[PDB]
RNA sequence: AGUGGGUAAGAGC
């Protein structure tokens, strides 16, 4: 057929172009600091200074006389027995990851493990086998009740 | 479209050696 | 003895990352004297590696021991 | 395989049969079948279709290039209003051209070349010609064939559509391209051969097998921030299930002298942060390198092992001054985020009210009588215990009223053969929970299968099929 | 060159750096050239002796 | 003249016979040793090989036709023993996409000293969305077949680089004299412009070791009389890199190389990284050698 | 560079713990005045996730002095001069009271503008002394000296 | 212009 041209995706080209907008916007913000740094008698005698010292000794001595929580945990409401408590850690992520920040009990994740490599073990939209697998129930937290 | 390397004799001379480079 | 050669002869962490090369990430080719020779994703960004690779010290180089006996005589 | 070869070239020879070994294209040709057959079953009623059935075909009907036979044959229910065949891509269909009863349906993989890989027009000269085509056997002039170059990982569909096919057959063929068993075998051959991969590095990375490694003179810390940010929360059958925070615990523990390092810090730090874990996990990090910091080079550790996957990151970070300090991830869950379940420890962090450092000595006196190798061994496996039932292990630790822990330490003083015997029941408790949850008996489970359970090993599948490896 | 040279441990370094670069992109190594290297090392270390 | 300032005299230079015939030999034995030899060590060699050549002769090139025709000759050497060794047939139709494609996007990485054409047809991708496959060609531009970058652009004469490296020194200079009276370190700010300009390069003043290398004295010497002790002769046998820096840059080259091979997705879709099913080419690595 | 050459010629901290019949063993905080590892270039490998990672640490810490500071050197050697200038002006803006970063603005920067960026730490911090110091070594001018040690004085 | 340099080996029926 007859084809568009595409955009070439040149690597090189991207190191460089990026480094040049940043060149570009460390110059902006050297500038703007600029802006803002640029705005800063007895300076000479020795003798105007030593009664100035004097005079701001003299005038010190003369002186001298919970509701704080919003976020979710993964895990179900019936997950947590009436007659129970147990402890809620946060779950292990990725410093980089920008995901929020689930609430996790380690023992009902080993629970949780064990119970779905049991139905793992009895096991043995359209298309659900290739979207449930290859494509965590949990509950929002309002002022520490849910 | 043949593959094989063309000898650049006779060839680009409109160009010099310090163009297409910062 | 086993253990002693093959830590001697096993692949150390710089040398491992040594062969690693990034893809699509061309590197300039730091050694004038050959271009065949890269130390891959060593000192390379995306390497996985905040901190510096340190050097396994298992693998230094040293004399045989009769070269020992020789420059112990001829000193 | 369906790939034609232009030139002997024996190399590429050797890697094809090694990417295609086990019969790995006609693997491919019934997975995507399957995969068809389960997506018409599953919209057998809003189709019309009466029944599906998945056609017998010779066993090496995946390579009959030349020839080609239906593999999928739709029963329609009373009938279906076959359109003019036409490509997957053809949102526009002229519904009625010829109605009919059958709708075969034929499946052809192709490995793709740079000039010869557009799969729309190899599909739709594949459907004319083995439809025109005498050798080519099949039931009804009414069907369709898709075409999947594997080369390209493109695939097409061309031929007749039955009202409501188009849709649910492109989605279907997309889903299958995105995920499929025999064709992530595939790719993963092809990457091994190839040897390129997506960035997974190899690190220093604490399993079962290294574990004796660790064993060593050497100075280890095993850092952990399981325990910092933390809340306990209640069920109230009256209203509703509420929480409320409590202090957190680093846990900075050596198990060289069991100089374990607490890091008890206040609720009153996550004041107005919106971000609770990556603050945590800085918060660690700098601990960890302030307590490097603090301690003499000697002292300094040289290993820092860490339970969780996400100090691999920070600490680097932190420790950027020390580059002869390696950090280990350990794949194994050392259960040290349940040594605040000790009763000496959660009070403690609980009526604290400022944050602070305190140390303790988790090998009480063991030492004067078993090496720490010894003493790390029993440690784990008592916090093993402790993390699996935390009530059963309150009363195997005393086994008479006798043994009583004096305030000075934790773990409650006890003969050496009375040690032995707190130890095996400890194993015997572990084995059991373990197999409750399991379904396994204790003595099915061998002695590195055991060794396994204690130190945290766990063996799933919810994707079975790689057996076609076999 | 005397005993109480200042410059005579540039010019060891530079002429261990030299000897050195012969091996810089040999990825294997004879005895021949393992012993030259532990020969290079140890005066390396041991610069006085 | 260094008195009337006038173009009293012009220089012609041309590359000497001998050094044809070593470039020649070299090539030779190159291509001779390579009946058990990896594709990547050939290509490696006849790299470092053309790129001592034309750095060391750039200006001398241009006027020996004579080597214009060998460069190209043993290009064409080089390019069939690597088809030789990929089949043992010769291709009719060869692309040029698998020679001077750069080494980490699996190409041999080759340097090419000559003229050598990408046919159009090979700078067409394909790529398959939710609304189905659609084609894409390379450039917008209306030429002829694209031509990869000659290394030839990509060197600087050496009239332009003494020139240029006279005017840096002047300027270094002229820098150095008026901050010792403000007592400045240079900081490596206003030494920017002037990077590679310089032939005792100036990233050499910013060498790590700059003052273990100020003791090494008669160095081209030393390295012109290596070749009586190493087996292997040094393709520049005639400066060091730590003395005298990087006096050729390859980025530009390897940019338009890639650029005009239509980019990564040109390039990769002449390979099976489209058969791998990897979502992108960005977090990916090579391995050199497997685990065997 | 060395001026003698012509032609021809990090991540620190502030919390230490000392060391030494009970089973608590507390540990009282010690603060240090100043906390400047070298530059120790060459140790960090991927210039880039450091970068992203201290740029997160600022991000979640922005009053620990430390992340400025090791951000700027890492900026510094990597060679982009003038975003460690501009990290460091982030930081002394984001944390006036610690006068180490702006012992670093003084040391990163040339020098008026270094000059100016003591003032600002004298008009945020005009206790500590170190900066006064610094700004007395960076003054050429035998007054400008005499001036900024009498302001200090 | 051109032939080739492009035979998988194995088990008995």
């Amino acid at each position: 057929e007859e084809p568009v041209t595409a955009d070439v995706i040149n690597p090189m080209a991207l190191r460089q172009r990026e480094e040049l907008r940043e060149k570009l916007a460390a110059a902006k913000e050297k500038r703007l600091l600029n802006q803002k740094l640029g705005k800063i008698p007895w300076l000479d005698d020795t003798a105007a200074w030593i009664e100035r010292s004097r005079q701001l000794q003299k005038e010190k001595d003369l002186a001298e006389k919970r509701d704080l929580q919003g976020l979710t945990v993964e895990h179900a409401i019936d997950s947590f027995r009436e007659g129970e408590t147990m402890i809620l850690t946060l779950k292990d992520k990725g410093v980089l990851q920008e995901e929020e920040d689930v609430l996790v009990n380690v023992n009902l994740v080993d629970k949780e493990r064990a119970e779905k490599n049991v139905e793992l073990r009895k096991k043995k939209a359209q298309q659900k086998p290739r979207s449930i697998l290859s494509k965590p129930h949990s509950f929002r937290l309002e002022q520490g009740g849910t | 479209p043949t593959g094989e390397v063309l000898s650049l004799v006779g060839k680009l001379e409109g160009t010099r050696m310090g163009d297409k480079a910062q | 003895r086993y253990r002693k050669m093959k830590e001697r002869l096993g692949l150390t962490e710089i040398r491992k990352q040594a062969n690693r090369m990034s893809f699509g990430e061309i590197e300039e080719d730091a050694y004038q004297e050959d271009l065949g020779f890269s130390l891959g994703h060593l000192g390379k960004s995306g390497s996985g590696r905040v901190r510096q690779t340190q050097v396994n010290e298992a693998t230094k180089a040293r004399i045989s021991k009769t070269l020992q006996r020789t420059l112990q005589k001829q000193s | 395989t369906g790939i034609f070869m232009h030139g002997k070239i024996p190399t590429l020879k050797i890697s094809l049969i090694q990417i295609f070994r086990a019969h790995l294209w006609q693997k491919i040709h019934e997975s995507i079948v399957m995969d068809l057959c389960q997506v018409f079953d599953q919209e057998l009623d809003a189709l019309e279709i009466e029944t599906v059935q998945k056609e017998t075909i010779h066993p090496r009907k995946s390579y009959k290039m030349n020839s080609s036979c239906a593999d999928i044959l739709l029963f329609a229910s009373y009938k279906w209003n076959v359109s003019r065949p036409s490509l997957l891509a053809d949102s526009k269909d002229v519904m009625d051209s010829t109605t009919t009863q059958k709708y075969w349906i034929d499946i052809q993989l192709r490995w793709g070349d740079y000039d010869s890989h557009d799969i729309e027009r190899y599909a739709r000269a594949k459907f004319l010609d083995y439809t025109t085509d005498n050798m080519s056997i099949y039931p009804s002039p009414t069907g369709v064939l898709i075409a999947i170059d594997l080369a390209y990982n493109l695939h097409s569909a061309y031929g007749n559509w039955f009202p409501g096919s188009k849709p649910l057959i492109q989605q279907a063929m997309a889903k299958i391209m995105k995920a499929n068993p025999a064709l992530y075998v595939l790719r993963e051959r092809i990457r091994k051969g190839l040897q390129l991969y997506s960035s997974e590095p190899t690190e220093p990375y604490l399993s079962s097998q290294n574990y004796g490694e660790l064993f060593s003179n050497q100075i280890i810390w095993f850092v952990d921030d399981t325990n910092v940010y933390r809340v306990t929360i209640h069920k109230t059958f009256e209203g509703n299930l509420t929480t409320k925070p409590i202090n957190g615990a680093i846990f900075i523990f050596n198990p060289r002298t069991g100089q374990l390092f607490l890091k008890i810090i206040h609720t009153s730090v996550w004041a107005g942060q919106k971000r609770l874990g990556q603050l945590a996990k800085w918060k660690t990090a700098e601990e960890v390198a302030a307590l490097i910091r603090s301690l003499p080079v000697e002292e300094q550790p040289k290993q820092i092992i860490v339970t969780r996957k996400g100090m691999l990151d920070p600490l680097e970070v932190h420790l950027l001054d020390f580059p002869n300090i390696v950090i280990k991830g350990s794949e194994l869950q050392l259960p040290f985020q349940a040594c605040l379940k000790v009763e000496k420890f959660g009070d403690l962090i609980l009526k604290a009210t400022e944050p602070q450092m305190v140390l303790f000595n988790l090998y009480d006196d063991w030492l004067k009588t078993i090496s720490s190798y010894t003493a790390f061994s029993r440690l784990i496996l008592i916090l093993r215990a402790l993390h699996v039932n935390n009530d059963r292990a309150k009363v195997i630790l005393k086994p008479d009223k006798t043994t009583i822990t004096e305030p000075h330490h934790i773990w409650p003083t006890l003969t050496d053969e009375e040690w032995i015997k707190v130890e095996v029941q400890l194993k015997d408790l572990i084995l059991a929970d373990y197999g409750k949850k399991n379904n396994v008996n204790v003595a099915s489970l061998t002695q590195s299968e055991i060794r396994d359970i204690i130190l945290g090993m766990e063996i799933s599948a919810p994707s079975q099929q790689r057996q076609q490896i076999a | 060159p005397p005993l109480s040279y200042k410059h005579d441990t540039k010019l060891l370094i530079l002429a261990l750096e030299r000897l050195k670069e012969a091996y810089s992109v040999k990825s294997r190594l004879n005895q021949s050239q393992r012993e030259e290297l532990g020969l290079i090392e140890q005066a390396y270390d041991n610069p006085h002796e | 003249n260094e008195v009337t300032k006038e173009r009293t005299a012009q220089c012609f230079l041309r590359v000497d016979d001998e050094s044809m015939q070593r470039f020649h030999n070299r090539v030779r034995q190159i291509l001779m040793a390579s009946g058990s030899t990896t594709f990547t060590k050939i290509v490696n060699k006849w790299n470092t090989a053309l790129i001592g050549l034309m750095t060391y002769f750039r200006e001398a090139v241009v006027n020996t036709q004579e080597l214009l025709d060998l460069l190209v000759k043993c290009e064409n050497k080089i390019q069939t023993r690597i088809k030789i060794g990929l089949n043992s047939k010769m291709p009719s139709r060869f692309p040029p996409v698998v020679f001077y494609t750069p080494k980490e996007l699996g190409g041999l990485g080759m340097l090419s000293m000559g003229h050598v054409l990408i046919p159009q047809s090979d700078l067409r991708w394909s790529k398959q969305t939710d609304v189905g496959i659609t084609h894409f060609r390379s450039g917008m531009s209306h030429e002829e077949d694209q031509l990869i970058p000659n290394l030839y652009r990509y060197i600087q004469p050496w009239e332009s680089e003494f020139i240029d490296s006279q005017r840096v020194w002047a300027e270094y200079a002229l820098k150095r004299q008026e901050a010792i009276a403000q007592n400045r370190r240079l900081t490596l700010e206003d030494l920017e412009d002037s990077w590679d300009r310089g032939i005792p390069r100036i990233n050499t003043l910013f060498q790590k070791d700059r003052h273990t290398l100020a003791y090494d004295k008669g160095w081209r010497v030393r390295t012109d009389f290596k070749q009586y002790q190493v087996l292997k002769q040094n393709p520049f046998w005639w400066t060091h890199q730590r003395h005298d820096g990087k006096l050729w840059n390859l980025n530009n080259y390897r940019t338009d190389m890639i650029q005009a091979l239509g980019g990564v997705e040109g390039i990769l879709e002449h390979t099976l990284f489209k058969g791998t099913y990897f979502p992108t080419w960005e977090g990916l690595f090579w391995e050199k050698a497997s685990g065997f | 560079v060395d001026p003698r050459q012509t032609q021809f010629g990090r991540n620190t901290l502030m919390d230490m713990r000392l060391s030494q019949q009970t089973v608590v063993d507390p540990k009282g905080y010690l603060t240090d005045l100043n906390s400047m590892i070298p530059t120790h270039g060459g140790d960090i490998n991927d210039i880039k996730k450091a970068r992203l990672l201290l740029k997160s640490v600022r991000e979640t810490n922005p009053h620990h002095p430390p992340a400025w500071i090791a951000s700027a050197r890492l900026e510094e050697v990597t060679g982009k001069l003038q975003v460690a200038r501009n990290l460091i002006m982030k930081g002394t803006e984001m944390c006036p009271k610690s006068e180490d970063v702006w012992l670093e603005a003084a040391r990163l920067q040339p020098g008026d503008t270094a000059k100016a960026v003591v003032a600002q730490a004298v008009r945020h911090l005009p206790q500590s002394v170190r900066i006064y110091i610094r700004a007395a070594e960076l003054e050429t001018d035998i007054r400008a000296k005499k001036r900024v040690l009498r302001k200090a004085l």
